């Protein structure tokens, strides 16, 4: 007066055939997960590297912004001193050099923006990878528990370890 | 492109932009700068070039004052090529070390600041302070103390003959050959060489094995040293050098709760960044934990439907009071994807300590950034053995939002030791039953052991582990009573202490007791278990722990320990779940070890070049044939930056070994999937051998091979400890980074396959290398080594053993390589004799009963010694489950070693079954060859 069994086939050779199939189906889905878990980990390392590179752009720009600050403060004394000296040459050389400085900050900002766009994309990939991982997990767990239920069924029935291994091992 | 366009920011706001060479050092770049600044505004205001230092944003996103100007811009690796002139200002020492720390550990110190974490800030403050103190304290003491820190004695674990020795002094061509016995103390041997003419005293001196940082000193005989012992067996003269105490100083000189009876509960607010199937609905299963076992039953949420941002707002109540939570209570979450249940996918998980690092019961909101659930054999609901540290991918990774409710107006702590010890105070058939459970050579048994817990302390002190497990940690009464006993428990031996470090015993008092018992470890024995102790840190709740303090203590007392602690920690910095913990320990290590910091920088640069040199060869193998790729490898090595970086460094594998001059012609790469580099060295200051190599591997994981090699080295030590040298070759193996590391090159050897491919070639090969009287020695080397590697491989369960992965030295010594699989994973691996090995063992005869019986004794004796130390291997293997090796992951994998050593059986029962398994291997030797 007890029930439990979930195995489909009835004959020993018929159940052992399904043991070979579900095992082959299990080992393929495991290789699929492992392939996806390599990408997950690789993308996790790539995204972190992009995020520290963005911090690098920030710290670089921050150094250029200090140079701007210093140029404005430091020029003040000399731009007046050379204008009373009638030296519009020495004034004009300072400002073009400062215009050149600011032109470089726009190059560095554009590059920071391109990486931010690439980090936005790779954050999306990471999530899609994680989604496909979580869509494969239920099958992977399904196929494991089936495989084991068939193993136990045949082991209870007395099937020797050598017959089991040739269904599994191949 | 050879040259780079570099941005220069002068301190007057002026901006130059001109090209310089990648291989140009900073000092040269500064001369080119000043020559150009000349013809730009505001030059007259500048100080001279030496007044300023260049500054860049390094690869780890921090500003670095570039104090070493004999340093190439390609070796600086600035994020973008931007150099800022700044004042040579403030404390140069603290700014320099912080920058080098960041480049050495592969993680910027600002990343620690950015967390805004008190626990991290309190760790950094305390550990850097403690480590600096020890290092400052180190520098005060004399040359005796310092040589022992720096170059500690390499000793073997018994005849009394005599042979000559080559001795000389430092900075001198003329050398002195003269006699000395094997049992002479090195104090006496120095005086003999000091008698030059008939000036100086020999107590102001030490002996150094020239061409390596190994030193012969202290109250120990000459034969117990590794160099002299190695010299005696091979038959060569020890080449040494006298060194003055002043010369050693020249090296040295560098610088309330129990009232709160309300049930424990938590508010589950929201989820974040969940990625799942839109058809299903999401569930959050949860439970409280202490170690492995539960504190109470597991609750569960309602089925809120699948989206990115699922909201619950549920009260979750647990069957346990707030007063009953132990110090190391552990709330564990698992997010699951379930079907609607009208008729199971684990998404991710996260654990949290209910109390904090200052014993405060946590209150308020927490955002637990979840780790994804990797599917495994025992598919449990929750992952209580997983780390309590939050996922450092805060931008993209999934998150659960929770709120611990307020328990009182004032903040509630966990009771201190005094109030724990206050409540802690309060012939027979019981004595026979208790002995039966513990003297083994279940809830009924647990409640017996608990009742007689004080009798366990008096009569069964080694049974503490069993008593800690039977204790009910979900009742603060029982917890209080157990800790009381632990506070006055007798000191256990190292073997038992190792067990107490396992994840089953999380309580801070148990670890503290464990570490208290581990302080008797010598540096030699501690080194044998260093790999296991490092991995136990992954089970720690908090950052400041006793094991971290212990490992740092030992790392600062001994430069060899510090070296290997460093690389064990450094090799896992790519792994998110320990990057933080390991990062901080390494920072603390460096600040107390600023001398070795220099050596480790030189290695890390070398290992950065080789990675690049491997990556080139990997691609250049697919493009062209090998002889051209070999030449294209050399051209890249000839480059000034490469050549210097690979030259003149201490070996990471053995810091006493000096890798001086790269023999670029000898250098190549082995034929394999990942194409590892065969890098050869030579040292003209060294002894008779004077030729070392390293295999740089990148692509494959080496942790498996190290564990295996670690455990054979331990067998060899255990055998040698019982007066049994099986002539094993414990070659070095060291993981250095992400799927990267080094292997020591054993010279004068080849695989058996390639000896056989070129009647029986194995015994012929040994004949050509050991002519005449030498052959009888070479077969004994083979016999002894074949014995040890047969027993080792059997006990560890290492299958796949074939001619392509077994090697033989010209001396006769046999040994194994490429330990991909162990513990029978991929069914018991049988004991394996080969016809070829038996052929050589018997001296090329049909029946050599005399010789083969000696060999059977060597296998039998080897196997018996490991059974005596069987608990040692089980305990060490139990702690390595923390490492997450695929084949060392559960009790079954540990059970393998129990069965293979026959620990359940008696001693003579083990010998009988070993002989049976021996005999069957001799039987199956004939059938395999045909
Ligand atoms: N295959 C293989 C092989 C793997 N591993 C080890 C090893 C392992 C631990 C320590 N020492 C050595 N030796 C190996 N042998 C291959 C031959 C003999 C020896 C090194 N030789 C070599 C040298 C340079 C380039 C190339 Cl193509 C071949």
């Amino acid at each position: 007066y007890q029930q439990d069994q979930v195995v489909k086939e009835d004959n020993i050779e018929a159940v052992g055939k399904k043991l070979h199939e579900y095992n082959t189906q299990f080992q393929e889905k495991s290789r699929e997960y492992d392939r996806l878990y390599e990408d997950y980990t690789r993308t996790s390392q790539e995204i972190q590297m992009k995020r520290t590179a963005i911090e690098a752009f920030n710290e670089t720009i921050k150094i250029f912004e200090e140079q701007c600050q210093t140029q404005e403060r430091y020029s003040k004394e000399y731009i007046e001193k050379f204008k009373r000296e009638g030296n519009e040459t020495e004034i004009q050389r300072i400002m073009h050099n400062y215009e050149k400085l600011k032109s470089r900050i726009s190059e560095i900002v554009d590059s920071r923006r391109r990486l931010e766009e690439d980090l936005k994309k790779q954050a999306a990939e990471y999530r899609e990878i994680d989604k496909r991982m979580n869509s494969i997990k239920p099958d992977l767990i399904q196929l494991r528990k089936t495989r084991d239920q068939y193993l136990m069924w045949l082991t209870q029935k007395g099937v020797r370890q050598k017959k089991l291994n040739e269904w599994l091992g191949n | 492109n050879q040259s780079v366009v570099v941005d220069f920011l002068l301190p007057t706001g002026v901006y130059l932009n001109f090209p310089v060479s990648r291989n140009a050092n900073l000092s040269t770049i500064k001369q080119l700068l000043w020559h150009r600044a000349q013809y730009e505004p505001l030059f007259h205001m500048l100080s001279g070039p030496e007044a300023y230092v260049f500054t860049c944003i390094n690869q780890t996103a921090e500003q670095q004052e570039l104090e070493d100007e004999q340093r190439r811009l390609c070796d600086v690796q600035p994020f973008l090529p931007v150099l800022r002139l700044v004042a040579r200002e403030g404390d140069r020492v603290k700014k320099l070390i912080n920058s080098q720390i960041s480049l050495l550990i592969g993680k910027g110190l600002h990343e620690f600041d950015s967390l805004c974490d008190p626990e991290v800030n309190d760790f950094r403050a305390k550990m850097c302070q403690f480590c600096e103190e020890a290092a400052a304290r180190r520098q005060q003491l004399g040359w005796e103390a310092w040589l022992q820190y720096s170059f500690p004695l390499q000793l073997e674990p018994l005849p009394n003959r005599a042979l000559l020795v080559n001795v000389k002094f430092e900075g001198s061509e003329e050398s002195f050959t003269f006699q000395v016995s094997t049992k002479d103390v090195p104090l006496a041997l120095m005086a003999c060489a000091l008698r030059k003419k008939a000036v100086e005293q020999p107590e102001d001196y030490t002996l150094q094995v020239n061409g390596r940082h190994e030193y012969l000193y202290g109250s120990y005989p000459l034969c117990q040293f590794q160099y002299i012992c190695s010299c005696l067996h091979s038959g060569l003269t020890p080449h040494l050098t006298m060194v003055h105490s002043s010369s050693i100083l020249a090296m040295r000189d560098e610088q309330s709760l129990w009232s709160l009876e309300q049930p424990f509960r938590i508010e589950l607010i929201q989820g974040s960044k969940v990625n799942a199937d839109e058809r299903m609905k999401l569930v959050v299963q949860a439970g409280l934990f202490h170690g492995n076992e539960m504190l109470c039953k597991t609750v569960s949420s309602s089925e809120v439907s699948v989206c990115s941002e699922p909201v619950w707002k549920q009260r979750l109540e647990f069957d346990i009071n707030i007063c009953d939570l132990p110090r190391m209570a552990r709330l564990c979450f698992a997010l699951y994807a379930v079907i609607e249940k009208a008729k199971d996918c684990p998404i991710a998980w996260a654990n949290l300590m209910l109390f904090d690092y200052k014993d405060q019961l946590k209150t308020g909101e927490r955002c637990l950034y979840m780790w994804p659930s990797v599917p495994d054999e025992k598919g449990e609901l929750l992952n209580p053995t997983g780390t309590v540290r939050s996922n450092p991918n805060t931008d993209s990774a999934a998150a659960l939002l929770i709120c611990l409710p307020e328990v009182a107006p004032h903040p509630v702590y966990y009771p201190a030791l005094e109030k724990i010890l206050e409540l802690g105070r309060h012939t027979e058939e019981e004595q026979l039953q208790l002995r039966e459970i513990l003297e083994r050579r279940y809830e009924h048994e647990k409640d017996l052991v608990w009742k007689l817990r004080h009798e366990v302390q008096e009569h069964f002190p080694e049974a503490l582990a069993r008593l800690l497990l039977v204790t009910k940690w979900n009742k603060h009464e029982d917890v209080a009573q157990m800790l009381y006993l632990l506070c006055s428990w007798p000191e256990l031996p190292v073997l038992s202490a190792l067990e107490l470090l396992d994840f089953s015993f999380p309580d801070c008092h148990v670890g503290s007791f464990a570490i208290k018992s581990l302080r008797k470890l010598t540096d030699d024995e501690l080194f044998q278990y260093l790999l296991q102790l490092v991995q136990v840190l992954k089970y720690e709740s908090y950052l400041d722990c006793e094991l971290t303090k212990f490992l740092l203590d030992r790392a600062l007392a001994n430069r060899k320990i510090g070296h290997f602690l460093f690389w064990h920690l450094r090799s896992e910095m790519h792994v998110p779940s320990v990057a933080l913990r390991f990062g901080l320990i390494l920072e603390a290590y460096c600040r107390g070890s600023t001398h070795h910091m220099k050596v480790l920088m030189k290695q890390g640069e070398a290992l950065s070049k080789l990675k690049a040199l491997n990556d080139f060869v990997k691609l250049s193998s697919q493009k062209t044939p090998k002889p051209q790729t070999k030449e294209l490898m050399h051209l890249c090595m000839r480059q000034e930056a490469y050549l210097e970086a690979l030259s003149h460094l201490q070996s990471p594998l053995d810091p006493s070994t000096l890798l001086a001059e790269v023999c670029v012609e000898q250098c190549t790469f082995m034929d394999s999937k990942m194409k590892p580099l065969w890098i050869m060295y030579s040292n003209e200051e060294a002894g008779s051998g004077g030729s070392v190599g390293i295999i740089f591997k990148n692509g494959d994981d080496l942790r498996q091979d190290m564990l295996t090699l670690q455990m054979i080295q331990l067998m060899d030590v255990l055998w040698k400890q019982e007066g049994l040298d099986l002539r094993m070759t414990p070659y070095g193996c060291l993981p250095t980074g992400d799927r990267t590391g080094l292997i020591e090159v054993v010279l004068r050897s080849d695989t058996i396959a390639n000896i056989q491919l070129n009647k029986d070639a194995l015994l012929n090969w040994l004949k050509s290398k050991n002519p005449g009287e030498a052959l009888d020695r070479a077969i004994e080397e083979f016999t002894l080594s074949c014995a040890g590697y047969c027993v080792a491989t059997y006990v560890l369960g290492i299958g796949d053993r074939h001619s392509d992965n077994i090697m033989i030295r010209e001396s006769g010594q046999l040994f194994h390589i490429d330990f991909g699989h162990f513990l029978g994973n991929f069914e018991r691996v049988p004991f394996i004799l080969t016809y070829d090995f038996v052929h050589v063992i018997q001296q090329g005869k049909t029946n050599n009963s005399e010789k083969f019986e000696r060999f059977r004794g060597y296998c039998e004796r080897a196997y018996t010694i490991l059974r005596r130390h069987g608990l040692l291997f089980l305990h060490l293997f139990a702690l390595m489950r923390a490492a997450g090796l695929p084949e060392l992951s559960c009790s079954k994998d540990i059970q393998y070693l129990k069965d293979s050593l026959a620990l359940g059986k008696t001693e003579e029962e083990a010998l009988k079954h070993f002989r049976v398994k021996f005999n069957e291997a001799l039987r199956e030797s004939w059938k395999t060859k045909v």
